[PDB]
C-alpha cells in the first residue's frame, strides 16, 4: 500500500480490521469478471461512457502551437469524473452487503456523485460536509437531498473538508458492520488511494486509445488539475509506462504562491501523514493542518494522493500552479473559443495548457482533462 | 526502569489498580494544565495521560475534539508542553507522564528529535492513536534507544494474529480500547489479551465510579479522559476548574481498587 | 412544407426569397454523404452522442408495470436535446458560407445551445430574447455571454418569447445573405418543421437501435414532453411506421387547463398561424396570440410544431397533459429512485408514464425520452 | 371596385395615387375616424387601415408600437368595421383597404370576415403573411364579394413570383421598395403603388415619377405617436400630407 516512502495506512487499531476487510473485499471484486462486467453496465448506460475525445480546433488555432485535445469528462452523468469512483465503490459496498454508503464533500461534487449512484443502486446514503461549504454550496446541498441523501453539516473543528473526512471517519469505525465509507480521491489509507486510481483509470485508458486513433501518435504532454489528484490520476496512471508522455499536474496557486493562500500542496507542502496517508501537505510548523485557498473550492483539500507524492519525488510527473486569475481567463477564453464551460477547477488544466501550447510545434499534441463542467462555478465567476 | 514500569510494579505489591486520567494539555491554557496534574496527583492518579492538541484528531469524540480545537486556539505547541514538562520534573520526578500525540506533530518534529526531548524533558511514554506496528518502524527504535514506552492500543476487533504482533512491539502497557469507536463518555462495556505479560489498562467510555470499578476487576488500570475533559469544559470557568476535577477524580480513585466482599 | 392541412410557409413576399435558398440548402445537405458526416462527427465528438438508453430498474419496480427505459438526452453537452438541432443548422449555416447566426430564446435553453454551437463554430452569435425573460433567466443570459453571444433583449410586444420570434425574423429578412435564423423547435415556415424534426431523429434512431438490442423488440409505447414539440418528434419520427408502438405525447396543463393559465397548445388549442406555420394555437377571440403559462418556461410556446397538429387529427399520437403539481411529483421521484434529475419539461413525460406504467404488463416496454437534466430547475423547484 | 374607380379617374387627370396609412385605433377609434376624414380632405385617394395584431411580422418599430397602443385602446375587427360603416354614412366614395395579417382572418372566419368587408364598404384587403400559394380560399370568398386582395412584390423576388403574384391580384399590386421591414416596377397591367421607406415629400414625387401611387405609412404613424394628445395630431397629420399631395 505505499507508493515508495508515501502511502501506508496510518490510522487508529480500531479501524485496522475495517481496512483489512475491505483490501480482501477489493481484491476480489478487481479480478472478479462478474464485477468488472457489471462496472462496464452501468458505466455505459448510466454514466454515459466513454466520453469523447475533442479536438479544440479554435483554440488549437487561437494558441499558435500545439493540437489541444479535451478528455471530455464534463459530459459524464453529474458533470464531472467523480461519478466513475463513486459509482465503482458503491457496487463493492453493495457486494459486501453494506446497506449504507457515507461520503465526504468539499465543494458537493462528491457528495453529489455519491448520493447518486445510492439513488440508483438504493443504498441509504450520508454526506458529511464542513458547515463553511454547506454555508457556499446551498445548490449542491439541495441536489444531495433531492437526490435522498442526507446531508450532516460538520461544525467541529475548521467546518471544511478535512473536517467532513475526520467525521466521516469516525462514523465508519463506528458502523463497519452495515456501512461502507466512499472516499472521494485518491487519498486516505490504502487501499483508497489503489482503489480510486483503478476506478479513474477508465479515462486514460479511453484517452490513450482516443489519441491513438485520432492522431496516431501519443501525447507529448498530458495536462490535469490536482486537488486530491484523482482525475488526474486517472487520465495519468494508463500513459505511466510512455515514457515520451510528458504528465503535468496543475494545482492552484490562488491569488500566487508568495502570497501563502494557495492549494498548491505538491509545489509548497512538505511530508507529513494526514487521513490515513503518508504524502504531502499543506501544514504548519508545528504540523498542524492549514487550509487551503483557491477560486474553486474543489482544490481545497490540504493533502494529496500519495501517488502523485511519488511521481512528483521521481519525477515521472511535473507538478505546476496556475493562479485564480489565470484559471478565470481560461475559463472565459474556452467558453468563448469551443462553447465548453468549464469547471473552475478543470479551467486550471486549461490554463497551464495555453501557456504550453504555444511553446510547442503544430505537429505535437496536448491532452487536457476536461474533469467538469463549470455551470456550478457560473454564479462565483460572475461575482 | 521506566517510570511507567516502576509504578505498575509498585501497585502490584500494594494490591492495587492504576488509575489513569487522560487530559489535553493547554486547555484551557498550560498554566491550568499545570495546576490540573499537580491537582491530579493529589488526587491519587498513578500515570497521567497528556493529550498533545491535533487539529485533525481522528480517533477522538466530540469532547476531546473541542478540547484540541480550544487548546490550539490558547496557543498550545509540543515545545510549549515540553517547558510544563520540565517545570512538572523541576517538583515532581516520580509522577510518569505519557504524551498521546498523533504522528504528524512527531513527525515534523522530527522523530529522533522527539524522543530525545521527551527523555530530557521527562516524559515516561506515548500514545499514537493512528500510528500501527506496520508504520512505527521508525518510532518505536527511537523509543527503544532513549527508554521511551510506546503503548500500542488493542481493539475489541483485532485478531488474536494483531495482537501478538501488537503486544510485540509494546512496552510501558497496552491500551485496551472498550469500543470499537472513538472517545467519549460512554454507558456501557473478553480481553484477556495474555499474549503479553506486560500491565493492561482498559480505555474509551468510562465515565463514572461504578463504570471505572467495574473496569478495575479485570484490568491492571482504567484510563479516563473524556469525562474529566468535561469538567474542565463546563467551568465555564473559575479555576474552580481544579476543584471539580479533584473531586472528580478522588472519586474516581476510591472507586479504582479490588472490590471489598 | 404541409402536414395534412397545417404547416405551410405562412410569410410575408419578403421573406419568400431567404426560405427557397434555405430549403433548396437543406435539401441537398440532407442528402450529402459528407455534410453528414460532418454532423456526425460534431455529434459524436462534440455534443457526446449516442446518448444511453437507461433500464430504470427502481422506478419500473417502484411503479408494478412496464418496464420502463429512459433516452438519455440529460447527457447531451449543455444538458438537453436542443443542441442536436442547433447543431444541425448552425452547421449548415457554416458550410453556406454564413457569418452570422441568429436564434431566439424563451427560458434560455435554445439560446446556450446556440450560442456554444457558434462559439464552438467560430460564428458570430446574437440571441432574441424578451425582457420580461431576461428578467427571470440572468443565469442564461450570463452563459449565453460566456459562450461570445450577443444577447439582443426585446422590450417590444409582450417582450417574451411571441415577440422574440418577431425580431429574429426580421433581423434574418434583413441580414439574408450573411445570417443563419437558428429556430429552436418543428415550429414556423417550412422547411423548418421539417428539418429540425429531421436534425432531432438521432435520437429515435438511436433509440430504436439501442432497444432492439436491449429487448429484441419495439417499445410498446414512446413518451415525450411537447412544448414546441422538437424532443417529441425527434423521437416519434423513426418509429412512426412502426404500428405497434403507441408515440403519446405530454403538453404542460400547468394550474389546470380550468384556470386559463396553461400551455397545452394540443389540447385546448384550435387551428390558426403564428409564425408562418398553420398549426394548432392558444389565441384569443380576435386571434390575438395568448402567452402560456406553466412551471416549467420551456413549455410556453403558444403554438406547436404543424406536424404533431397532423399527427394528432390522424391519430397516430395521443396527446394528454399533466398538471404543474404532477411533474413536481415526476420531478422528485426520479431523483430519489434513479438518482437522474430530470428538467421539469421532462418530468412532464415521466409524470405521465407514472401513470401508463401500472396500467401495463410486465413483459411490455415503455420508453421515455429524457429530454434534459434538471440542474437549471433545482432553484424553482425548492420555491 | 372602388379601388379600381379611382386609379381610373387619376389616370384621366394624369395624376398619381397618394394612399396613406394609418393604424386602426391608434391613440383611439375615435381619433382613427376623424384622422379619415382629415386624410380625405387632404387629398387621399386611398386609405389603407392597419388592422393591429399582437404579431405584426412584417412591421419595423414605428408601425408595432402603434398597433400596440390600438390593442391598448381595445381595437378589434368588429370595431374597425363599425368606425368604417360609420365613414359609408358620409363618405361612400373614398376607397378602404384593410391592412390585417392572416389569423385575426382565419379566427373570425374567412366567408364571415370577407361578407363582413363588403357590407361594412372595405374595398380591399392586404394580408402581409398570406403568399398566393395559400390564399385560396380567402381569395374565393373575396371574389364572391367584389373585394380586392392587394399582393406584395419584393424587389428580392424571382420573376417567376412575380409572374404568380400577377395572375392572382386585383386592385394594385404593392411594390416593397426594399427587403426588409416598415424597374423594380413592371410590368403587368394593374396598378402599381410603391411602398416602404418612403418618408419625406421629396422622396414620394420621387416615388410618384415612377409608379401609380405612393403608400406612406410609417412617415405618418411617427407624427401620431410625437402629437401630444392635443390634436395637432389630426393638424399635423393633415398638414404633412397635404406636401405629399
Ligand atoms: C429539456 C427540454 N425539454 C423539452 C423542451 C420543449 O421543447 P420542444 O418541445 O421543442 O422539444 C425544452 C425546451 C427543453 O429544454
Ligand atoms: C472535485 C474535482 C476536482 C478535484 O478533485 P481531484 O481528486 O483532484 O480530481 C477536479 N475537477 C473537478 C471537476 C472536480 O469536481
Ligand atoms: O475516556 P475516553 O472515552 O475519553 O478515552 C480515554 C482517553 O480519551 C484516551 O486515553
Ligand atoms: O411607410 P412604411 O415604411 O411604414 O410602409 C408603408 C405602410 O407600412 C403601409 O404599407
Ligand atoms: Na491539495
Ligand atoms: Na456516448
Ligand atoms: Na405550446
Amino acid at each position: 500500500g505505499r507508493f515508495g516512502k508515501y502511502g501506508g495506512q496510518y490510522v487508529p487499531e480500531t479501524l485496522m480490521p475495517a481496512l483489512e476487510e475491505l483490501e480482501e473485499a477489493y481484491e476480489r471484486a478487481k479480478n472478479d469478471p462478474e464485477f468488472q462486467a457489471e462496472l462496464e453496465y452501468y458505466l455505459r448506460d448510466y454514466v454515459g461512457r466513454p466520453t469523447p475525445l475533442y479536438f479544440a480546433e479554435n483554440l488549437t488555432k487561437d494558441l499558435g502551437g500545439a493540437k489541444i485535445y479535451l478528455k471530455r469528462e464534463d459530459l459524464n452523468h453529474t458533470g464531472a469524473h467523480k461519478i466513475n469512483n463513486a459509482l465503482g465503490q458503491a457496487l463493492l459496498a453493495k457486494r459486501m452487503g453494506k446497506k449504507r454508503v457515507i461520503a465526504e464533500t468539499g465543494a458537493g461534487q462528491h457528495g453529489v456523485a455519491t448520493a447518486t449512484v445510492a439513488a440508483m443502486f438504493g443504498l441509504e446514503c450520508v454526506v458529511y460536509m464542513g458547515a463553511e461549504d454547506i454555508e457556499r454550496q446551498a445548490l449542491n446541498v439541495f441536489r444531495m437531498k433531492l437526490l435522498g441523501a442526507k446531508v450532516r453539516p460538520v461544525t467541529s473543528g475548521s467546518r471544511t473538508l478535512k473536517d467532513a473526512i475526520n467525521e466521516a471517519m469516525r462514523d465508519w469505525v463506528t458502523n463497519v458492520e452495515d456501512t461502507f465509507y466512499i472516499i472521494g480521491s485518491v487519498v486516505g489509507p490504502h487501499p483508497y488511494p489503489m482503489m480510486v486510481r483503478d476506478f479513474q483509470s477508465v479515462i486514460g485508458e479511453e484517452a490513450r486509445q482516443q489519441i491513438l486513433e485520432k492522431e496516431g501518435r501519443l501525447p507529448d504532454a498530458i495536462v490535469a488539475c490536482v486537488g486530491g489528484g484523482s482525475n488526474a490520476m486517472g487520465i495519468f496512471h494508463p500513459f505511466i509506462d510512455d515514457e515520451s508522455v510528458r504528465l503535468i499536474g496543475v494545482e492552484a496557486a490562488g491569488k500566487g504562491i508568495e502570497t501563502g493562500k494557495h492549494a498548491a500542496t505538491l509545489s509548497a507542502g512538505r511530508p507529513g501523514v494526514l487521513h490515513g496517508a503518508m504524502t504531502y501537505l499543506l501544514q504548519d510548523e508545528d504540523g498542524q493542518i492549514i487550509e487551503a485557498h483557491s477560486i474553486s473550492a474543489g482544490l481545497d483539500y490540504p493533502g494529496v494522493g500519495p501517488e502523485h507524492a511519488y511521481l512528483k519525488d521521481t519525477g515521472r510527473a511535473e507538478y505546476v500552479s496556475v493562479t485564480d486569475d489565470e484559471a478565470l481567463e481560461a475559463f472565459q477564453l474556452l467558453s468563448r473559443t469551443e462553447g465548453i464551460i468549464p469547471a473552475l477547477e478543470s479551467s486550471h488544466a486549461v490554463a497551464y495548457a495555453m501557456k504550453l501550447a504555444p511553446e510547442l510545434s503544430k505537429d505535437q499534441i496536448i491532452v487536457v482533462n476536461l474533469s467538469g463542467r463549470g455551470d456550478k462555478d457560473v454564479n462565483t465567476v460572475a461575482r | 526502569m521506566n517510570r511507567i514500569a516502576e509504578a505498575f510494579e509498585e501497585l502490584k505489591k500494594k494490591g492495587e489498580k492504576a488509575l489513569i486520567p487522560f487530559i489535553t494539555a493547554g486547555d484551557p491554557d498550560l498554566e491550568t494544565t499545570l495546576e490540573l496534574v499537580r491537582a491530579l496527583v493529589e488526587a491519587g492518579a498513578d500515570i497521567i495521560e497528556l493529550g498533545i492538541p491535533f487539529s485533525d484528531p481522528l480517533a477522538d469524540g466530540p469532547t476531546i475534539q473541542r478540547a484540541s480545537q480550544r487548546a490550539l486556539a490558547s496557543g498550545t505547541t509540543l515545545d510549549k508542553v515540553f517547558e510544563m514538562v520540565r517545570e512538572l520534573r523541576e517538583k515532581n520526578t516520580d509522577v510518569p507522564i505519557v504524551f498521546l500525540t498523533y504522528y504528524n506533530p512527531i513527525f515534523r518534529y522530527g522523530i529522533e528529535r522527539f524522543v530525545k526531548e521527551c527523555a530530557e524533558a521527562g516524559v515516561d511514554g506515548l500514545i499514537v492513536p493512528d500510528l500501527p506496528p506496520e508504520e512505527a518502524a521508525d518510532l518505536a527504535a527511537a523509543a527503544e534507544k532513549y527508554g521511551v514506552d510506546l503503548i500500542f492500543l488493542v481493539a475489541p476487533t483485532s485478531t488474536d494474529e494483531r495482537i501478538k504482533m501488537i503486544a510485540k512491539h509494546a512496552s510501558g502497557f497496552v491500551y485496551c480500547v472498550s469500543v470499537t469507536g472513538v472517545t467519549g463518555a460512554r454507558s456501557e462495556i473478553s480481553r484477556i489479551r495474555k499474549h503479553t505479560d506486560l500491565p493492561i489498562a482498559v480505555g474509551f467510555g468510562i465515565s463514572t465510579p461504578e463504570q471505572a470499578a467495574e473496569v478495575a476487576q479485570v484490568a491492571d488500570g482504567v484510563i479516563v479522559g473524556s469525562a474529566i475533559v468535561k469538567r474542565i469544559e463546563e467551568n465555564q470557568d473559575e479555576e474552580d476548574i481544579v476543584e471539580e476535577v479533584r473531586e472528580f477524580v478522588r472519586e474516581l480513585r476510591e472507586a479504582v481498587k479490588l472490590e471489598h466482599h
